[PDB]
């Protein structure tokens, strides 16, 4: 999603649902493939330790002067008329310089933005409506004219544009933890196994201290761990190997 | 979609007796040479179940309440059971679940489904070149707003019809706990006339779906064939039961499998 060639238009911004998988943000953090990486409320190390129900990746391209306009609880051309971050947004924001890629000679019109709207959009809101913006009291009749403006507009992305006008790929990761079972989780790093020694072992969601030795017991394919007459765990099955 | 089968005949829900049926492995805990006591949703022993069947002048696809959980058992030959429909309103107004087997993979999706009055799958033109291939899909007209999708590993299902005793037996358990759908499956051959055979079997975990939706009702999908209200059904019988919070004594053998159960 971050390395994809082209995105949807900002007002059209693509909502990419990431669900039921592992999410490792330490690679992207250390990949050095981004120009700037800034998180709000949660560090990338914490994300690898948490499970989220739905992870929505908001991808789109904007001009440099418009990058500073994306923060929780702010205003601007991107915030009001396109996409706004809620005050409780816990996610991260990452950007990179695409001027050598997403910019074309004479301007790139594939990307467009909403310059005008009769009101301000709420956070996590997307409006593709083409309805003409009516500034005055004269009915616009669905067309541009006096006190009437066409709200949809195109970017001027060109390889020669200034830093402020150069296209940047902005991926806003929206993290929403709901009452439903958490699907997306971060990577949990396993360590090496040691046997025939006294150690403190943590296997999946179970912990304990004792000596681990290979036994002759056989668990059914679906049985991860056994218990004793006292309902104490006398044995376990390696989560990784069998 | 809105058309109902002409051959389908309404009949009263005859009841039959179940022996030990409804026992399953509660959890993943291994235990051997011990006797464990646990309480969970079970089918009481010597209880009464419902008797449904499908044949070329009586066909049964009624709506049944899910409640907390239910027990399903079917004696199959051509594997006439095509899946199940799970949903609250059984319409696009809410999110509905469809567990279906296309003979290739097991498709499980949670979407907004357009409900058909009498969903099924037809199969046409057997004669020579036995065919047995799905053609018409009456399960749903359209789907959208999908929050879940799952597909099992490829497999080859034999839909060819058989004669004599029923060669296939599928006993499943369906329940919802803390937004987690639990499915327990068992398959063993039997020699049966009617009702249910007397014996013990322990169901094993099949899949775990963290869907987290409410199911107040369900249907049983069936396959129809003819050589869409004029289709016919093959001879088959399936069963349904309601689970209750009963305590059983699960006797574990040296290998870890349950030898027998005792209803408190």
């Amino acid at each position: 999603v971050f390395n994809a060639t082209r995105f949807a238009s900002v007002y059209a911004w693509n909502r990419k649902r990431i669900s039921n998988c592992v999410a490792d943000y330490s690679v992207l953090y250390n990949s050095a493939s981004f120009s700037t990486f800034k998180c709000y409320g949660v560090s990338p190390t914490k994300l690898n330790d948490l499970c989220f129900t739905n992870v929505y990746a908001d991808s789109f391209v904007i001009r440099g002067d418009e990058v500073r306009q994306i923060a929780p609880g702010q205003t601007g051309k991107i915030a009001d008329y396109n996409y706004k971050l809620p005050d409780d947004f816990t996610g991260c924001v990452i950007a990179w310089n695409s001027n050598n890629l997403d910019s074309k000679v004479g301007g790139n019109y594939n990307y467009r933005y909403r310059l005008f709207r009769k009101s301000n959009l709420k956070p996590f809101e997307r409006d593709i409506s083409t309805e003409i913006y009516q500034a005055g009291s004269t009915p616009c009749n669905g067309v541009q004219g006096f006190n009437c403006y066409f709200p949809l507009q195109s970017y001027g992305f060109q390889p020669t544009n200034g830093v402020g006008y150069q296209p940047y790929r902005v991926v806003v990761l929206s993290f929403e933890l709901l009452h439903a079972p958490a699907t997306v989780c971060g990577p949990k790093k396993s360590t090496n196994l040691v046997k025939n020694k006294c150690v403190n072992f943590n296997f999946n969601g179970l912990t304990g201290t004792g000596v681990l030795t290979e036994s002759n017991k056989k668990f059914l394919p679906f049985q991860q761990f056994g218990r004793d007459i006292a309902d104490t765990t006398d044995a376990v099955r390696d989560p990784q190997t069998l | 979609q809105c058309v109902n089968l002409t051959t389908r005949t309404q009949l009263p829900p005859a009841y039959t007796n179940s022996f030990t049926r409804g026992v399953y492995y509660p959890d993943k805990v291994f235990r051997s040479s011990v006797l464990h006591s646990t309480q969970d949703l079970f089918l009481p022993f010597f209880s009464n179940v419902t008797w449904f069947h499908a044949i070329h002048k009586r066909f049964d696809n009624p709506v049944l309440p899910f409640n907390d959980g239910v027990y399903f058992a079917s004696t199959e030959k051509s594997n006439i059971i095509r899946g199940w429909i799970f949903g609250t309103t059984l319409d696009s107004k809410t999110q509905s679940l469809l567990i279906v087997n296309n003979a290739t993979n097991v498709v499980i999706k949670v979407c907004e489904f357009q409900f058909c009055n009498d969903p099924f799958l037809d199969v046409y033109y057997h004669k020579n070149n036995k065919s047995w291939m799905k053609s018409e899909f009456r399960v749903y007209s359209s789907a959208n707003n999908c929050t879940f999708e799952y597909v099992s590993q490829p497999f080859l299902m034999d839909l060819e019809g058989k004669q004599g005793n029923f060669k296939n037996l599928r006993e499943f358990v369906f329940k919802n706990i803390d937004g987690y759908f639990k499915i327990y499956s068992k398959h063993t051959p039997i020699n049966l006339v009617r009702d249910l055979p007397q014996g013990f079997s322990a169901l094993e975990p099949l899949v775990d779906l963290p869907i987290g939706i409410n199911i107040t009702r369900f249907q049983t999908l069936l396959a129809l064939h003819r050589s869409s209200s004029g289709w016919t059904a093959g001879a088959a019988a399936y069963y349904v039961g309601y689970l209750q919070p009963r305590t059983f004594l699960l006797k574990y053998n040296e290998n870890g499998t349950i030898t027998d159960a005792v209803d408190c």
